[PDB]
């Protein structure tokens, strides 16, 4: 998921903004 | 902006800085 | 413990702190 | 809620715990 | 995204979540 | 400056991007 | 609560959560 | 000690209260 | 250097940046 | 102490050495 | 003070300390 | 640089200092 894919590669703010309420 | 490379707690800052006051959810694997 | 004053991004540093692998939600509309 | 037990308001780490999932 | 107060070091980890390798400057006093 | 703007008073993501080199 | 991976900096976040008005010292070795 | 355990292993939040005054 | 206000984790992180392997010690009660 | 030296107060780097071990 | 090792945003933390109000220019390679 | 020297090896505050304003 993206808190691993952040850690192991790379992510962008665009898909951080996913997690957003 | 750029690309991110995030672990931890960092995670989470980012995610505040991010969503401000709509909130997030933090959902790790496992 | 104790009990402190907790704000923005301290707040979800602590909720990361406490929660960890469980997740949380940092939800300030309510 | 969060902001106001826990900024507003002052909370204990084990009530910080009622966030996780 | 959102708009919120960004002050000081936090401020500063915003500079660096939204610039990383390009770089920034903080330049308080203007 | 930057501190009028996003401190004393409230900026978005977009505007941090114009104090990047 | 959950178990913690802390280095660096980031023990020292969480001694502050944890202590809070007690305060805590902070004794690293060597 | 606590401090290179908490990195090199893990540690709980109960382990650092040990540290408070 | 500089003169700043110094609170809080900010506080403690600047312990922790000042003091470094030395250890510190954060005792707000004085 | 610490607090009224440096949160209240303004302190310096070298101030803050104060409270190395 | 003693030697420091930092990466990623715990860098932009130290110079923001260390230069306070003077402000300063983080400017990485590549 | 200062960034990567930082990060891979160790830097004082010393020569942090060169990149104030
Ligand atoms: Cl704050
Ligand atoms: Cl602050
Ligand atoms: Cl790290
Ligand atoms: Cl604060
Ligand atoms: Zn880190
Ligand atoms: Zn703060």
């Amino acid at each position: 998921g993206i808190v691993e894919q952040c850690c192991t590669s790379i992510c962008s703010l665009y898909q951080l903004e996913n997690y957003c309420n | 902006f750029v690309n991110q490379h995030l672990c931890g707690s960092h995670l989470v800052e980012a995610l505040y800085l991010v969503c401000g006051e709509r909130g997030f959810f933090y959902t790790p694997k496992t």
